């Protein structure tokens, strides 16, 4: 068991990557949805203001 | 145990009350050396974002242990504000950047404060259009136009502030103040 | 007699167990068969840090080394002035308690800072903002050491003019 | 002689607090790091602090 011991290494690595990963995407894009539907709430609130007054 | 300011002959400052009694709130080592810094303002600067940007320059080097202080005052003299750690720039929209010790807070001649909280780290945000506090469901904490026109603040999780402006939905800017520490 | 008060950080795996106590806990170990029960256990938390990179862990580890050196000594001459300065005792009370409470409680009681570090930083970003903080502190502490120096030499120079 | 006294003794104390703060992490990093080199795969380590008073 000499290579197993490095495979699980790399193991351990590319699933610590993944996982990085996938919470850093995941929180990416929640601020991203929080940024962006906000956005456009204020410019669609702007925009039907200004067209009601 | 006293603050001062930098400002020039101009209609509108704040005031040193003011100042004493913010000072309670903010990380130690800062409210110890108390010079405070007029780094930009709405009179003798113009009333342009891009302008507030440019004067404010990210020059950290000499202490990277500086807090940032923005007092604007809406449309019927209330005053309210939010202090920052880390200098306002335009930046990619990667993240949020932005220490998780910031404030808000509602001033009068009747302090108030909103700490930062754990439920997550929203709207600490810098860019070329808009520059808005803590936000979540709802718009943001607080929001600044590019124009420097019209701004909206609403309770947010990041914060559990409450409504700061007078006009709580959204309101009208008529002067504002940045002070550096 | 120095009545020290010392701290040895040890880790060891899940499955740790005394050979030469075969049969027996390490608690029980720390609790009995101990060198006397004058020491209390008390345990680390470490949040689960994300790892940079295997490759670069051993060059990592020695500039950790370095950094953990410069640190040690900046807090040995903060010490040193604070003690010569006769801003604590010399015989004792070196520590203080911070947050207002002993420090011998506060490391077991230790947690992370999530306020103003943030793991979700690699560890070069960490040790880089770290490193910095330190020197930022070292530099503003010795520049107002150097300052109360020469405010007290302009004393002692007061109070040559008077006499002579 | 009094005044930068006091604001020296404010600073010295503030330092004396974040400087130590410091320093446990760094201290825990290494460990952090030391049982991730000489150990395997998951975390399940027993960090633990015992002090010795008396000369021992």
């Amino acid at each position: 068991a000499l290579t197993p011991n490095q495979v699980n290494d790399e193991l351990n690595k590319m699933q610590a990557f993944i996982r990085k990963e996938a919470e850093e995407k995941a929180k990416e894009i929640q601020l991203k949805a929080d940024q962006e539907y906000e956005i456009e709430k204020t410019n669609i609130v702007r925009n039907e203001t200004n067209n009601i007054d | 145990r006293l603050n001062g300011y930098l400002p020039s002959t101009k209609n509108k400052l704040l005031t040193p009350e003011m100042c004493d009694e913010i000072r309670t709130l903010m990380p130690t080592r800062i409210q110890l050396y108390t010079e405070w810094n007029l780094l930009y303002s709405l009179e003798q600067h113009g009333s342009s974002l891009h302008s507030l940007y440019s004067n404010v320059a990210p020059d950290s080097k000499e202490f990277r242990r500086v807090g940032y202080v923005l007092v604007i005052k809406d449309r019927k003299n209330g005053i309210f504000g939010a202090y920052s750690n880390e200098a306002f720039h335009p930046n990619e929209h990667r993240q949020y950047t932005g220490n998780g010790e910031c404030f808000l807070w509602k001033l009068d001649k009747r302090f108030s404060g909103y700490p930062y909280t754990g439920v997550n780290e929203f709207a600490i945000y810098c860019t070329s259009e808009f520059l808005s506090m803590g936000a979540g469901d709802g718009h943001y904490g607080l929001l600044c136009d590019d124009g420097l026109l019209h701004g909206v603040s609403n309770p947010c999780q990041t914060y559990g502030n409450e409504v700061l402006s007078k006009e709580g939905k959204k309101f009208s800017i008529v002067a504002l103040e940045v002070w550096r520490v | 007699l120095y009545t020290a008060n010392d701290f040895i950080l040890i880790s060891l795996p899940q499955n740790a167990q005394p050979v030469t106590a075969p049969g027996s806990k390490t608690d029980s170990w720390f609790n009995e068969t101990l060198i006397g029960g004058r020491a209390f256990v008390s345990d680390f938390k470490i949040p689960e840090f994300k790892i940079g990179s295997l490759d670069t862990l051993i060059v990592e580890s020695e500039e950790l080394s370095k950094v953990d050196n410069q640190i040690g000594a900046s807090i040995g001459k903060i010490i040193e002035i604070l003690q010569g300065l006769n801003e604590t005792s010399t015989n004792a009370y070196r520590t203080l308690p911070i947050n207002n409470m002993p420090v011998p409680e506060y490391l077991e009681n230790f947690q992370w800072q999530t306020r103003k570090f943030k793991l979700d930083k690699s560890i070069k970003d960490l040790i880089t903002l770290i490193s910095n903080e330190s020197s930022q502190l070292d530099a503003d502490v010795r520049a107002t050491y150097a300052n109360y120096n020469s405010a007290k030499t302009n004393l002692a120079a007061a109070e040559r003019k008077k006499t002579g | 002689e009094q005044s930068l006294r006091v604001q020296l003794v404010r600073l010295a104390k503030t330092a004396y607090v974040d400087v130590f703060i410091n320093w446990f992490h760094i201290k825990a990093l290494r460990v952090y790091v030391e049982s991730v080199l000489r150990y395997g795969l998951p975390p399940h380590f027993n960090i633990k602090i015992i002090a010795v008073p008396p000369k021992n």
